[PDB]
């Protein structure tokens, strides 16, 4: 493997919520729909492997 | 009875603390305008002086105009320094 | 420049180069640090939707927010203009007897109850404006309109009545 | 609640002096040098760390 | 501002120093006057016209004697040592607030600052007992500084409690948050102990037998060197008055008066325009205080910069000087603590105690929402 | 300057100053004119307790200056910390 | 629907079962746990008490008059901890699916789309602020796996569980739509 | 003479009320906090002491899209 | 890094850093080996952001051709610094109008 | 026309001179010179109290307070104590421990320029930052201005939720070293 | 670039002992107010808090050092009467 897949992919909500100056933040909707996609497809891949293996 | 010359030393520690006190109250008034002085002040309130300084020249000045005189654009104060950073 | 608090400052940099003629010029607000506290819950019952259109702005485009959002910062110093402009057309008294208070009281809002609450009359009856503080509790009085002040340096005299909107 | 009222006025005032004297350094780097150097290779602006300035203060 | 920074540095630093100086000599007259009137005596009476010039001869002749201290071997340590004890005495007073703000240096970390200068108090007792030559002695300077760091523990940990309700370390803003309420009266228990570590702290009767036995082993050969210096005895009693100062901070008032102007404001109720001033109570009547002569001069001078000033900083001195008093009558009421039983006290009973209630104390503040906000208010 | 600076020096001069009435006016003569015993293990157990409880009090004074940011989240850690302390 | 299910990122293990949560509340934890889960806490928590006086009896100690009742007591309270800990940890490894789940994914997609129709928050309400929930519910996300060496449990009421929750939402959208035609029919 | 706690609890708890008070009494001061924590705050939501909302440390951005505002405009100034 | 700065407030260069992981995360699998090559510019940003080389290294030619284009124009009359002190302030209009040259 | 770019002195709110840093930086030199060639035991942890003084200033001089105060707490009124008690108990016969120092210069000169000539490189940027100069330039903020936090707050705001892990672990070095410093120096009863 | 040097002299502290282990008991904390101090200074430069408190956990595992070491360094001198190495 030459990529990294973060142990801890919970640093993006990082981040101090106090004295925030407006545009500070980046718009990381891109970050989360990858995860979301991930989320997604893992939780299809063991849908179709113990339904597909239960009959 | 009551034995007030030993208490005739307590008394003078209580006339220096009062005259500290009162000494220091009108020494800062003078210093900052002959207004009360500002006590537990951040980084807001010392900006806030700052651009008093801006529109009247003293960091305790005080205007009420709604429109800034010309030249206030540019005399917003950028420090520099050479060391620390 | 860098938003670092400086320890070593000895100089300031002007730059007297003006702003481009590119972009519509605004009179800026002239008010000192006193009249704009006084004047503070005026401004954000006028300017709030203005005030949070501009820092809303600026979150929608990240890093590049100073530029972008110029027309919403012209706004917004309008909107506080006409309430400066306002304030001094119908309360000046009542205003300058306020904002002259917080300058000798380290600007504290609870140090000078009786001239808030005279001036808050004369905004309301003048400019139907009203300070509102949001989410306070629910089972007390609004801090800002109790007859005590804990932490007032000189006591609120009993006949000093805070303002409440129609009595 | 009382210096949110003031936090846009007070930002908007900061942020046209910082296009201001963005936009004159700019200007004043390609007269001097011919040209603009990039620091950074993004949109995005970044405070200034350091500033151009004169050799000597006011006399005084 | 309207005059120049330094002018304005050097008068405020002069008019905390030149006072402090001043009563730090009159606590040594004191001193020896109360403990008279206690033990049926009198004080001095004669160094002046009632003594109040005694503090003056006793520090001119030390100043004026020969001391014969060992310059060998070490020269700087002789003389620069006990010097710097005397700066290390007088530094806490910088941060000593005569009213809202009025201190030297207003420091949002006011607290660990004199947490800081009184850590360095165990070198000005460590050193000083390293030039006496006798063994048991030497041991002696050892125990008062083990004294010094358990009793310092007792300070900062009920200093502690303080800073839990207050939620700041500016002293400036310890006091003011007792405008609600002085904190001897919900802090009770922490106030005790932290009097009781002030004594103990400073070294003083009924906590000194350390120090104490070192006369008592000198010998036939040799003998101390605490003998022609002002110094040490300067640094102890401006310690003793600076602990009674902050002791006042924290859990009396500070410079805060009860006013009265509130009560007159809840009885009276007649408000007359005619300057008459009428009050509805039952002792009351029709008061003819003159508009022209008293009431418009007297309103003006309540107002006036140099009268509150004033006012904040007698109440400071009163309840400094009350403390003052009860160090005085402690070590005229109780016979020494052996230095087994001093630590006894301290890691056995006073420190356990504290322990139980750093647990306690936050744990009510988050039952009653009343965790205070630590950013800059009042 | 600052008034801390000019504070210190102040007091700096005074503290010379005593010495020079010393070194001045106090008559100064030019005559200014070896065993083993082991050491109490308390001692070493005083510096030890203090060395250690000082440290663990000031890792909770940042928590006295925090309370309210910390809430019930940071009480419950600070209580596991004064727990196991 | 609050048109965002995935609200923030989350870190997918690669497990054989569905995953519940990330961070299952204490109560839901003790609330799902399998009377086996009951007989196996007990079944541990009795052993280091047990193989003490085993120990004792089979090479004793050669203890004073007291020793022994003391260490029974010690031995006892690891195996109230250690017990507890296994009968928590058997339980909650069905929320994060490492275990054989398909119980509690019944039960929880009951729970939790009874309390949509409710218009109870998903997970429940937090005293504690957004930003100490987000705190909370990254110190807890998987920690029951750390027990042998460091123990945690949730007690926050925060919204990050690991989960996409359209589900839910779809499940009680659709049974609303079938008992309204049930309601409109007689 | 002296009692033991595994023997007689209550015995002992008496004995050292009264034979060790600063060490029984850190005990059971400490032992209130943890109490005090579990009791009081329902109790405090039972009469309706309700706890006073949190106060803003950062800028309060409302959610939504922007409104769309017509106002203050260049002409105006 | 960290997202936590002194004042309470976030970092000053954490914004790059989130632009710096969201741009591994997002380009870079083992579907694809280069796909990490768009996180290098991203990544001198960062680095940037946290030393300031680059902005050194142009402030301090930009500067050394003002300070010697600055030093052979004729000077009419520089301005002292309380003028300079008085600019902007409602009642000393004559140094402001010297200040700016208008 | 006249040039845009004006520089001018701070009146009131100016700061420190930059030049307290320069002798503090010599002082701490010189002090940890006097560390490591003072005979005496006892003279050589006087020079260390020294350094630590010094370095204390430097960082409150430069806004690190609440650190800077903690050396000071930490150090200075504690560490320091405990080698004070120890060495003045200690017999210490004080021509024992001295070495022939003169040997050693030549690899004092060797390793002081190997390592001096490596570790620099590895330094960032902003901490070697210090004829045209570059000069730092600052300036306001209003929105991260709002409620200002001191940085012993900033610590706590996170020191006790966040990275609590930390304080978890410090829990159990301190707890180790009271345990296990008292069971190798104490007769049990 | 103090850092740097004040790192030297705690190494230089080891170049230049014979026979002093208490000096070796100096030197590994000079080692970490260089190593302490370098990380507060690049704190400073990026508006980071992590970097105060890595110090602070720096300062508290270098004080319990101390302690472990000084207790060492007692038993050791109670059997043995001497800190010296015969060389
Ligand atoms: C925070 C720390 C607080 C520590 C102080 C607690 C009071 C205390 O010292 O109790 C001992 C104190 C002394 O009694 P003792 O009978 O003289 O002690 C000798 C016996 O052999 C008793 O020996 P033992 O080992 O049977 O009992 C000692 C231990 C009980 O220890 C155990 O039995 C198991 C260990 C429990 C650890 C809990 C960790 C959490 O007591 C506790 O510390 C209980 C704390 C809850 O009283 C108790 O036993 C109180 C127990 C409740
Ligand atoms: C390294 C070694 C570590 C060893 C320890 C591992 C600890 C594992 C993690 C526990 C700490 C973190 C959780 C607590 C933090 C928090 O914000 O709590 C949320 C909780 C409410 O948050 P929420 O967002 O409403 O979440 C829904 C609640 O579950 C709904 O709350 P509620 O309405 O049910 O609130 C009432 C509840 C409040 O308690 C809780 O809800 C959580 C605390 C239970 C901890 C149980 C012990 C640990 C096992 O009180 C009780 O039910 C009685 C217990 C009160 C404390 C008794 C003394 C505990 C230590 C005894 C020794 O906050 C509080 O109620 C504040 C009080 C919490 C004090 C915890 C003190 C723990 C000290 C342990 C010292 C050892
Ligand atoms: C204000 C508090 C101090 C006031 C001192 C006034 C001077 C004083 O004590 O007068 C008596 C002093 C003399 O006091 P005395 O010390 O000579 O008194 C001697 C009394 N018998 C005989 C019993 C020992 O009057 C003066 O000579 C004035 C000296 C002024 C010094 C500077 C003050
Ligand atoms: C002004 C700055 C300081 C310069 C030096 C000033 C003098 C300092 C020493 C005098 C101050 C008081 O110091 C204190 O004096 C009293 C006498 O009154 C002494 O007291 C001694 O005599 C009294 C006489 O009744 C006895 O009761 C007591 O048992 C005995 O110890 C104390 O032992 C000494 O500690
Ligand atoms: C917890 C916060 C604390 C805030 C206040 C901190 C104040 C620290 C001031 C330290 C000044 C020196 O501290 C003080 O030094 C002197 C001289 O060495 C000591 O005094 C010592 O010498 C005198 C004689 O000259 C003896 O009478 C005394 O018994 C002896 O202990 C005091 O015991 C000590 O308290
Ligand atoms: C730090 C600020 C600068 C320094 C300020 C203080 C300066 C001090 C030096 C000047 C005063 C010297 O003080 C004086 O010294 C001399 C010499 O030691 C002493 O002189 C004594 O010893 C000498 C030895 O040669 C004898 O010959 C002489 O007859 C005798 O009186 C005096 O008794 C002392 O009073
Ligand atoms: C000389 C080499 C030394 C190596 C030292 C380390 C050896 C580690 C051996 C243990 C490996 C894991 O061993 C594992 O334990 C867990 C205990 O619940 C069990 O594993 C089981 O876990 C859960 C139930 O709890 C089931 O949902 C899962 O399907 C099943 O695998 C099995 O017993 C075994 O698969
Ligand atoms: C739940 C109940 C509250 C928890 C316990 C509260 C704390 C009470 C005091 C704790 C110690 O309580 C008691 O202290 C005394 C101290 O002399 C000791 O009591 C005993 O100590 C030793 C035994 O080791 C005996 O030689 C001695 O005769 C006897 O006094 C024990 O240490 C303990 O039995």
């Amino acid at each position: 493997s030459r990529h990294i897949e973060l142990k801890y992919p919970e640093v993006f909500s990082h981040g101090s919520p106090f004295n925030v100056p407006a545009g500070f933040y980046p718009n990381l909707d891109h970050v989360i729909e990858h995860y979301r996609k991930q989320h997604l497809e893992e939780e299809e891949r063991k849908a179709k492997k113990l339904a597909a293996a239960a009959a | 009875p009551v034995p007030f010359e030993t208490l005739i030393p307590y008394g003078i520690i209580i006339a220096m603390f009062g005259v500290t006190g009162a000494g220091m109250a009108k020494v800062r008034h003078m210093f900052n305008g002959d207004k009360r002085h500002r006590w537990s002040v951040d980084q807001w309130d010392k900006q806030q002086m700052e651009r008093d300084r801006r529109l009247t020249g003293h960091l305790r000045g005080q205007t009420d105009n709604p429109i800034a005189p010309p030249g206030f654009e540019f005399n917003n104060p950028w420090k520099v320094x050479x060391x620390x950073x | 420049m860098a938003t670092r608090k400086p320890a070593f400052n000895q100089h300031v940099l002007l730059d007297t180069t003006p702003l481009p003629d590119s972009i519509p010029k605004v009179k800026e607000i002239g008010a000192s640090s006193a009249p704009l506290l006084s004047a503070s819950f005026f401004i954000g019952a006028r300017c709030k939707d203005y005030n949070d259109d501009y820092m809303q702005c600026k979150n929608e485009n990240p890093g590049r927010g100073e530029f972008e959002c110029l027309k919403e910062g012209r706004r917004v110093t309008r909107c506080a203009r006409s309430v400066l402009k306002d304030i001094n057309t119908h309360c000046l008294e009542q205003f300058r007897a306020h904002w002259q208070c917080l300058d000798n009281n380290n600007q504290q809002l609870w140090q000078c109850r009786p001239a808030e609450w005279k001036l808050n009359k004369c905004v309301y009856e003048n400019l139907k404006l009203e300070k509102v503080i949001p989410d306070q509790p629910k089972n007390s009085t609004p801090v800002h309109l109790r007859q005590r002040q804990i932490f007032a340096h000189h006591a609120i005299p009993p006949w000093e009545r805070p303002f409440i909107p129609g009595q | 609640w009382a210096r949110i009222h003031l936090i846009p006025l007070l930002q908007a005032e900061e942020d046209r002096d910082h296009v201001r004297r963005y936009l004159a350094d700019q200007a004043r780097e390609k007269g001097l040098l011919g040209e603009n150097i990039k620091v950074y290779n993004s949109d995005r602006y970044v405070r200034p760390t350091f500033a151009v300035t004169p050799s000597k203060p006011a006399q005084e | 501002m309207s005059y120049s920074q330094t002018i304005n540095s050097l008068v405020e630093v002069v008019l905390v120093l030149v006072p402090s100086l001043v009563g730090i000599a009159y606590v040594t007259v004191g001193e020896r006057k109360t403990m008279g009137s206690m033990q049926r005596r009198l004080g001095p009476n004669a160094v002046g016209i009632y003594g109040l010039l005694q503090a003056f001869a006793d520090a001119l002749k030390l100043l004026l004697k020969e001391y014969v201290g060992p310059t060998q071997a070490n020269l700087v340590l002789f003389f620069l040592g006990p010097v710097i004890t005397l700066i290390f005495s007088l530094l806490g007073y910088a941060v000593i607030p005569y009213g809202p703000g009025l201190a030297v240096n207003d420091l949002s970390t006011g607290i660990l600052y004199m947490l800081a200068v009184s850590s360095l108090a165990t070198y000005g007792i460590l050193l000083a007992g390293w030039s006496a030559n006798s063994k048991y002695a030497f041991l002696g300077s050892l125990r008062s500084t083990a004294q010094l760091i358990s009793y310092e523990l007792v300070l900062s940990s009920s200093i502690l409690l303080v800073i839990m309700l207050s939620g700041s370390l500016s002293l400036t803003v310890i006091v003011e948050s007792q405008r609600a309420i002085w904190y001897i009266l919900p802090l009770l228990p922490v106030f005790i102990i932290f009097f009781i570590g002030s004594v103990a702290e400073t070294n003083r009767a009924p906590f000194d037998l350390a120090e104490a036995e070192s006369e008592l082993v000198s010998g036939f050969m040799t003998e101390h060197a605490a003998v022609i210096f002002v110094f040490f005895f300067l640094a102890e009693y401006g310690s003793i008055v600076l602990m009674c100062i902050l002791t006042s901070i924290l859990f009396l008032g500070g410079y805060l008066l009860i006013s009265l102007l509130d009560i007159i404001y809840n009885n009276l109720l007649s408000w007359i325009v005619i300057g008459k001033y009428i009050i509805f109570i039952f002792p009351f009547w029709g008061p003819v205080f003159i508009d022209l002569g008293l009431y418009e001069i007297i309103s003006y001078l309540y107002n006036a910069p140099t009268v509150e000033g004033s006012f904040y900083g007698l109440s400071l001195g009163v309840k400094t000087s009350i403390l003052i008093f009860v160090f005085i009558w402690t070590r005229a009421s109780f016979p020494r603590i052996r230095f087994d039983q001093l630590m006894s006290f301290c890691w056995t009973v006073l420190l356990p105690i504290l322990f139980a209630l750093i647990v306690l104390v936050p744990c009510i503040l988050y039952s009653f929402n009343i965790f205070p906000v630590n950013i800059s208010l009042l | 300057m600052s008034a801390m600076s000019i504070y210190i020096i102040f007091v700096s001069i005074i503290a010379i100053l005593f010495l020079a009435i010393d070194l001045i006016f106090a008559p100064h003569n030019p005559y200014k004119e070896q065993s083993r015993s082991p050491f109490n293990i308390s001692f070493f157990i005083y510096g030890l307790v203090f060395l250690l409880l000082d440290l663990e009090i000031l890792l909770l004074y940042p928590f006295a200056v925090s309370e309210y940011v910390n809430s019930a989240y940071g009480l419950a850690a600070a209580l596991i910390f004064i727990g196991i302390i | 629907t609050p048109t965002q299910t995935y609200q923030f990122p989350s870190k997918t293990v690669k497990t054989d079962y569905p995953l519940i949560d990330n961070d299952p509340h204490f109560t839901r934890v003790i609330r799902y746990a399998r009377p086996s889960d009951y007989a196996h806490g007990l079944a541990a928590a009795a052993a280091g008490p047990a193989a003490l006086w085993l120990m004792e009896r089979i090479s004793p100690s050669q203890v004073g008059r007291g020793g022994f009742a003391k260490a029974m007591r010690l031995a006892g309270f690891i195996g109230l901890a250690g017990g507890f800990l296994y009968f928590y940890q058997r339980s909650i490894l069905r929320f994060y699916g490492m275990s054989e789940n398909a119980r509690e994914v019944e039960m929880d997609m009951r729970e939790m789309t009874d309390r949509v129709k409710a218009g109870l928050p998903l997970y429940g309400e937090s005293r504690l602020s957004p930003a100490m929930q987000g705190v909370a519910a990254r110190q807890s996300r998987y920690s029951a796996l750390f027990f042998g060496v460091m123990p945690w449990f949730n007690f926050v009421n925060h919204n990050q569980h690991g989960v996409d929750t359209a589900k839910y939402y779809q499940q009680a959208e659709r049974e609303l739509e079938a008992e309204r035609l049930a309601r409109e029919q007689a | 003479t002296t009692p033991r706690f595994w023997s007689t609890p209550l015995k002992y708890c008496r004995w050292a009320a009264r034979e060790r008070p600063a060490l029984f009494f850190s005990v059971v001061i400490g032992a209130l906090g943890p109490v005090t924590l579990a009791t009081v705050p329902p109790l405090r939501r039972l009469i309706g002491d309700v706890d006073a909302a949190p106060i803003p440390l950062t800028y309060p951005i409302p959610p939504g899209p922007r409104k769309q505002l017509k106002g203050y405009d260049d002409d105006t100034e | 890094a960290s997202g936590y700065g002194l004042n309470g407030g976030p970092s000053r260069c954490f914004p790059f850093w989130q632009e710096l992981l969201a741009c591994y995360v997002t380009n870079s699998s083992e579907d694809n080996p280069d796909g990490k090559n768009k996180c290098i510019p991203v990544m001198e940003d960062y680095y940037e952001c946290l030393h300031h080389r680059k902005e050194a290294a142009r402030v301090r030619a930009l500067q050394a051709a003002y300070r010697e284009a600055e030093a052979k124009k004729l000077q009419e009359n520089p301005p002292t610094a309380g003028q300079i002190r008085n600019l902007g302030l409602l009642n000393k209009e004559e140094d402001t109008k010297k200040v700016h040259c208008a | 026309s006249q040039i845009s770019l004006l520089l001018l002195k701070e009146i009131y709110t100016n700061g420190s001179t930059h030049i307290m840093l320069d002798i503090l930086s010599v002082l701490a030199v010189i002090s940890g010179i006097c560390v490591i060639i003072s005979k005496n035991p006892i003279v050589s942890v006087l020079h260390l109290i020294g350094l630590f003084a010094y370095v204390s200033f430097y960082l409150i001089l430069i806004g690190l307070n609440f650190v800077g105060l903690s050396y000071l707490i930490v150090y200075i009124g504690a560490v320091s104590i405990l080698f004070l008690f120890i060495l003045m108990l200690i017999n210490i016969r004080t021509s024992e421990l001295q070495s022939n120092t003169s040997n050693s210069i030549p690899l004092t000169i060797l390793v002081g320029i190997i390592i001096s000539s490596f570790l620099f490189k590895m330094l960032p940027y902003g901490v070697i930052i210090s004829k045209n100069d570059l000069f730092f330039i600052t300036s306001k903020i209003w929105d991260g201005a709002l409620a200002e936090n001191n940085h012993i707050s900033s610590i706590g705001n996170i020191m006790y939720t966040n990275y609590n892990v930390w304080l978890i672990l410090a829990s159990f070095i301190l707890l180790l070293a009271m345990v296990g410093a008292i069971v190798i120096t104490i007769k049990p009863r | 670039n103090i850092t740097l040097i004040l790192f030297l002299i705690g190494i230089l502290g080891f170049v230049l002992n014979r026979k002093n282990i208490i000096l070796m008991l100096i030197s590994i904390e000079i080692m970490l107010l260089s190593i302490t101090f370098l990380i507060l200074l690049s704190s400073l430069n990026m508006d980071d808090i992590i970097g105060q408190t890595y110090a602070i956990y720096i300062i508290v595992v270098a004080g319990a050092e101390s302690a472990i070491g000084l207790g060492i360094l007692v038993a050791f001198y109670r059997l043995r009467g001497s800190i010296a190495i015969e060389y």
